[PDB]
């Protein structure tokens, strides 16, 4: 007997949409468009969005 | 430890007069730091000892 590990029936993610409009205006930040040059400090293991260039685009792979 | 501790402390008590003229710096720099991140609707951690407070008196 082995119960289904949950990872096995989900057919379904999740995802996750910051703010950065007039309601961090209203009251209080974590979605300024920071550079990649001034990120490296406390900024590991957050959620962070940053703009850019995307170069280097492979193929579609099965994990 | 008892040889390698005591002069630690016995200079623990010598260099807090090796900052008089820091104590100051060191939390003035924190003060407003911790004002402006509660109210922003970022520098680090340097304390620059001269050789001056610590040659004019402690061989």
């Amino acid at each position: 007997t082995e119960l289904f590990p949950p990872n096995l029936t989900r057919r379904y993610f999740l995802y996750f949409k910051p703010l950065s409009q007039n309601c961090a205006r209203r009251y209080r930040i974590s979605s300024k468009p920071l550079s990649v040059r001034q990120i490296k400090g406390d900024f590991l293991g957050q959620l962070i969005t940053v703009r850019g260039i995307i170069t280097r685009v492979s193929d579609v792979k099965p994990a | 430890p008892d040889a390698v501790f005591g002069d630690r402390v016995r200079r623990f008590q010598e260099f807090l007069d090796t900052f008089t003229s820091y104590r100051d710096s060191v939390r003035s720099i924190q003060v407003y730091n911790s004002n402006n991140a509660a109210n922003y609707n970022i520098l680090p951690h340097r304390i620059i000892i001269s050789l001056d407070d610590l040659r004019e008196f402690d061989r």
